[PDB]
């Protein structure tokens, strides 16, 4: 089955299942393996695995990672996906210093976005959007990864999972406990992550559940009814949080300029009705300019 | 808000109705299966009904399951004392797609009575997944039905539960509703709902949302309407008895209309 494949060497782990960097021996492509084992025990096919194969099926696009085969054995059972050369993570880390040039900063969010837009106009929601799931090839392309959290909604949505999202980039609806999210949450991560390749460092990096309460608070002012009708309805809500009042975004955001920082402001909305739309946020003025520039020195 | 997904309602709308054909069942199926009836699908949909019951199962779930039993069984022969452990598999397939907490295999082991082991059930699992090709997400009538109530004015519940119980009981009836699709089985449901507790009609805003006009939904609302006033006397009652509960509103225990009214479409 794998006979065709020659695994060059092991890349990482994140959510179900291990990656593997692989070779088909006859065409030449070089690919990503992601491999089940079973025994397991069970209970059979886990249910984030099936999620994301019949997602990812469905799902061709440009900016979302694409899926090769599956090969299916009564033991162990394959992914075999396009290879991509590095996370956004890493990257992000490298440019720790140097920075990252506007225009591709622009055009890396410009295609999450396309690539998320595409999620939710085919009822997915990602809920995973960490910079280690966001992947990148030399010729300045980056895609959506790893669906093993996905799920596919209905209109209306109803309860999902509560337990989801990395914490960094988990949306305030969810931490308040909610009992309905929608697309929002994977905008609201996607504005942490716009803030992270500026900026180069977490935007909330919270080291609990409350915590990332607090952090986001810190930076973005205590909600009450006017900004977000309520909120102090809410589950796991407590009035005697603190009050703060919302930093001017120059602190901490600071060589974003105009455009971004209104599109950043409106990626990180507290009410997730008033929240922007991928879709909406594709028309925003900050992409205006934008082109498909090449990853600097070789990543 | 948000949550009825502003932005993206015609974008999913218009992809789920180009998805429900390709996962749509071949119409005359069980012709071409030696061993299996009609009546005998029939029977195995009713006993998931009531397996959704006893572990608080999303209806969803009960329309996914029916959705893969059915395309599993467009291409598969299968003998009649292996039926139940193709919809065992599927009931599970469902619950690991749709469920947060879907109940163990031990737990869907234990509901045929020791019919099938372990290590069955999770084999037949692998042959669904190989058969459908891992092609799990399919549209239900549930997904359209949903997508219908934002229509209401206003949203009344008791026709909410009632649409889903027709919805429900077509599942049962692979002769005739094997020829409709997911969003035309909904359209009848929910009008014949909207009619049997208020007496509006499928809204004109749906008129344009849809494409479908009162007219080209007669086929499908006069088999609905059959199938809702032999409800009593269908042999199979679990659904009926599902929706007498205070949760559905009780729906199930409503007379169904005498007439519907309708247009001659044709004028001579
Ligand atoms: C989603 C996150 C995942 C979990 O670790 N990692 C990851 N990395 C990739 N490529 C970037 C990468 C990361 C690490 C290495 C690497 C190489 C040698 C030693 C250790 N790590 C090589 C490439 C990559 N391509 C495709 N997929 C999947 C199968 C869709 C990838 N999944």
């Amino acid at each position: 089955s794998m006979e065709n494949f020659q695994k060059v060497e092991k890349i990482g782990e994140g959510t179900y299942g291990v990656v593997y960097k692989a070779r088909n021996k006859l065409t030449g492509e070089v690919v990503a393996l992601k491999k089940i084992r079973l025994d397991t025990e069970t209970e059979g096919v886990p249910s984030t695995a099936i999620r994301e194969i019949s997602l990812l099926k469905e799902l061709n696009h440009p900016n979302i990672v694409k899926l090769l085969d599956v090969i299916h054995t009564e033991n162990k059972l394959y992914l075999v996906f396009e290879f991509l050369h590095q996370d956004l993570k890493k990257f992000m880390d490298a440019s720790a210093l140097t920075g990252i040039p506007l225009p591709l900063i622009k055009s890396y969010l410009f295609q999450l976005l396309q690539g998320l837009a595409f999620c939710h106009s085919h009822r997915v929601l990602h809920r995973d959007l960490k910079p280690q799931n966001l992947l990148i090839n030399t010729e300045g392309a980056i895609k959506l990864a790893d669906f093993g959290l996905a799920r596919a909604f209905g209109v209306p949505v109803r309860t999902y999972t509560h337990e989801v999202v990395t914490l960094w980039y988990r949306a305030p609806e969810i931490l308040l406990g909610c009992k309905y999210y929608s697309t929002a949450v994977d905008i609201w991560s996607l504005g942490c992550i716009f803030a992270e390749m500026v900026t180069r460092r977490a935007l909330f990096p919270g080291d609990s559940e409350i915590d990332q309460l607090f952090r986001i608070f810190r930076t973005l002012g205590t909600p009450d009814e006017v900004v977000w009708p309520g909120v102090t309805s809410m589950p796991d809500y407590k009035p005697s949080f603190p009050k703060w009042a919302r930093q001017d975004f120059s602190k901490v955001v600071p060589p974003l300029d105009e455009d971004g920082r209104s599109l950043l402001s409106q990626m990180l909305h507290y009410d997730p009705n008033k929240r922007i739309s991928a879709k909406a946020a594709l028309a925003h003025p900050f992409f205006q300019d934008v082109t498909k520039p090449v990853p600097h020195l070789r990543l | 808000s948000v949550n009825e997904v502003p932005d993206y309602h015609e974008d999913i709308h218009t992809y789920l109705r180009e998805m429900e054909v390709k996962c749509k069942p071949k119409v005359g199926y069980m012709k071409k299966q030696p061993d299996i009836t009609n009546s005998m699908r029939a029977i195995l949909v009713d006993w998931l009904v009531e397996v959704g019951e006893e572990y608080k199962l999303q209806n969803e779930t009960l329309h996914l399951a029916v959705n893969y039993i059915d395309r599993f069984l467009s291409s598969m022969s299968v003998l009649r004392g292996k039926l139940q452990l193709v919809g065992t598999a599927a009931m599970l397939l469902a619950s690991k797609f749709e469920e947060i907490y879907p109940p163990e295999v031990a737990e869907f082991v234990y509901i045929t009575d020791d019919t099938y082991t372990k290590k069955q059930v999770l084999r037949m699992e692998h042959l669904v997944l190989k058969v459908l090709a891992f092609d799990l997400a399919a549209p239900t009538i549930n997904q359209f039905l949903t997508q219908y109530f934002l229509h209401q004015q206003p949203a009344n519940c008791k026709v909410e539960s009632l649409a889903m119980f027709l919805g429900e009981l077509s599942l049962i009836d692979a002769d005739p509703y094997l020829k409709y699709l997911p969003s035309v089985i909904a359209a009848a449901a929910f009008h014949l709902a909207l009619y049997t507790v208020t007496g509006q009609s499928w809204p004109e805003s749906l008129v344009q949302k849809t494409g479908y006009t009162l007219e080209t939904l007669k086929p499908c609302l006069l088999d609905l309407h059959q199938t809702y006033l032999r409800a009593p006397q269908h042999a199979q009652q679990s659904i009926r008895e599902k929706y007498k509960n205070s949760k559905y509103h009780g729906v199930s225990l409503l007379n169904p209309p005498e007439t519907l009214n309708v247009h001659h479409h044709h004028h001579h």
